């Protein structure tokens, strides 16, 4: 699915494919606890995205 | 002659943190920081001292016999 | 530094993962090169041995004299 | 059977150690229930109980007072802690906008002692009377009837006497050392003119025992012709602001302005008039006889021979100050490492001058 | 061997008091983070 925007707000998941990244320059988020690679679907697809800035393990999508 | 270090703080803080890291170990030979560029248009008295970048080493174009080894 | 999204309150620090490390930085452990590959610089190479290489070998000889070896 | 009493004592040691660790954990959990607030700066004073501020999280706001509000230490410009809920001032903080410990050098008292400034004692005693005396006992000039000088210009060769005299004034008096180089004001970038001098005046206003020092004034100076501006946009705004601080409604009585340059001709004549710069001290160039006391500071501090001759190396030295001879003493020990000696050969320092002459004059 | 057993029973329950005290704190600090 084409993604021109992605964001998430106040999501608690699990370390492994957690994402919870806000692509907007306001309230930037990262991902810790190791390294994971999921080029097809990281967690839910959809609002998972990258856009401008690189954050951790989000690169494969 | 420009104060633009205050305009773009990426250049200023890099130089400010550079002065603190060079002074961390003054007795140790395991801390060495060098640099290379095209020329020196600006002299900084703070960077000129024992334990920092001081001596100017110019690198002119290779000589006649020097090019024989590179072509070899 | 872990903080709240709403109240913006500091909770707990986080380990280093994405530091904005400025990638494409060349890291090479003990490369392979000799001063004989590029000739004609022996005038500058001697200056690189005197002010860098030789004080880098042993720092205890210069410490007994009370002076400080140049770091670059 | 009595040897088991040691296990009973070691068991109690674990109870007392963990109990102190669990008590610190509970206090850290209770600290998470605390509620922080925003931070801002007062733009304008509307009234006693109402202030016009500027929030860091948004545009300018107008807030009230909460508790422990001291109207004497809180006024227009004083940084405040803004309440996100009721829009009130929770606490009182000193005024800071641009970092004062990074772009400006601040250190406790001084660094360089009076040994490196030796030889200027004739001018040093006159410098202490116009600086050290009014900052400590202002009654000295009150009985005489003369006003204390604000600015004092220390000028000379570049790097010679500029650094030594700067840190020596703060060391003997006891006031903090403020180094504000002139290269950090005038720029080709838009802005960066008034905000530096105003906040520098605010820092010296909060902490009285401080003295401001500058460097490289020749770059921000010049008289042009009519004192107008052509490509002077950052030059003229700086020269006029320095005059309005001392002659304005609020000057620095506990802080003296110091400028460092080459020649006074590079300074705005508007700043040269009485009321701004009342003192000009010239830094001479030490000769072979003058530099004799220079090699007795840095070179004589390190390990040297008892037969070392200061007159042999001074003949090859040309215009070397206390900071310039640091490379001479560094290269002097470089020729002595081959002979395995813990001291400095007097003949090695003479050869070290030729190595320093490649950079220094 | 009946001497140290008197003070050992005290330190045994005092450890459970500190254990149950931090047990609710361990679950609380994880919920506060």
């Amino acid at each position: 699915h084409p993604l021109q925007v992605a964001r998430c707000t106040k999501i608690i998941k699990g370390e492994d494919a957690k994402y919870v990244i806000n692509l907007k320059q306001i309230a930037k988020f990262v991902v810790g606890l190791g390294e994971r690679v999921s080029p097809t679907d990281i967690e839910e697809g959809m609002r998972v995205g990258v856009d401008r800035s690189k954050y951790n393990i989000e690169l494969p999508l | 002659f420009d104060s633009e270090k205050s305009g773009d703080r990426e250049v200023q803080r890099t130089m400010l943190e550079l002065l603190n890291q060079l002074d961390g170990f003054s007795s140790d030979d395991r801390v060495k920081v060098l640099a290379a560029t095209n020329r020196v248009d600006v002299l900084d008295p703070a960077l000129l001292r024992s334990g920092r970048l001081d001596r100017k080493i110019e690198f002119p174009l290779p000589s006649e016999d020097s090019r024989a080894q590179i072509l070899q | 530094v872990g903080v709240n999204k709403d109240s913006y309150l500091i909770l707990d620090t986080l380990p280093s993962e994405f530091d904005s490390r400025v990638k494409a930085m060349e890291v090479d452990e003990k490369p392979t090169e000799t001063y004989s590959d590029v000739g004609g610089l022996d005038k500058q190479i001697e200056e690189l041995v005197e002010a860098i290489v030789l004080p880098m070998k042993r720092a205890d000889k210069f410490k007994d004299m009370g002076i400080r070896a140049p770091k670059g | 059977h009595r040897r088991y009493d040691d296990q009973l004592k070691q068991r109690r040691q674990n109870i007392r150690d963990l109990e102190k660790l669990y008590d610190k954990t509970e206090n850290d959990i209770k600290a998470l229930q605390s509620i922080g607030q925003l931070i801002g700066e007062v733009m304008k004073e509307l009234s006693e109980e109402k202030y016009i501020v500027k929030a860091s999280s948004g545009p300018r706001y107008i807030v009230g007072v909460r508790n422990s509000v001291d109207r004497s230490k809180l006024k227009k410009g004083v940084r405040v802690t803004l309440d996100i809920t009721t829009l009130t001032i929770m606490r009182i903080l000193p005024r800071e906008t641009d970092p004062l410990v990074y772009n400006m050098t601040s250190f406790e008292q001084g660094e360089i002692t009076f040994d490196g400034i030796g030889g200027l004692t004739e001018q040093i005693r006159e410098l202490r009377e116009v600086i050290e005396l009014p900052l400590k006992n202002p009654e000295i000039f009150q009985r005489v009837g003369i006003k204390p000088p604000k600015g004092v210009l220390l000028y000379g060769p570049p790097g010679t006497g500029k650094t030594l005299l700067a840190k020596a004034v703060a060391a003997t008096i006891g006031a903090n050392f403020i180094f504000s180089p002139a290269s950090g004001i005038v720029d080709k970038y838009i802005g960066e003119s008034a905000r530096i001098i105003r906040e520098m005046f605010a820092y010296a206003k909060e902490h009285e025992p401080c003295i401001i020092f500058m460097d490289e004034v020749d770059a921000i100076g010049g008289r042009r012709f009519s004192e107008g501006t052509s490509a002077d946009r950052e030059i003229q705004r700086t020269l006029m602001e320095l005059l309005t601080q001392m002659d304005g409604f609020d000057n620095l009585g506990q802080t003296k302005i110091i400028m460092a340059t080459n020649r006074p001709d590079t300074l705005d004549p508007a700043l040269l008039r009485p009321g701004r710069l009342d003192r000009k001290v010239e830094i001479p160039l030490p000769n072979e006889a003058g530099r004799l006391e220079i090699f007795k500071i840095h070179t004589a501090k390190v390990k040297k021979t008892g037969e070392f001759d200061f007159e042999a190396a001074v003949k090859m030295s040309d215009g070397f100050n206390g900071a310039d001879i640091r490379n001479c003493a560094t290269e002097a020990g470089f020729f002595a490492i081959r002979d395995d000696r813990d001291h400095i050969n007097p003949d090695d320092l003479m050869k070290a001058v030729r190595k320093v002459a490649e950079v220094k004059k | 061997i009946r001497i140290f057993r008197s003070e050992l029973q005290r330190l045994s329950h005092e450890n459970n008091v500190m254990l149950e005290k931090i047990k609710d704190n361990k679950e609380k600090i994880k919920n506060n983070r």
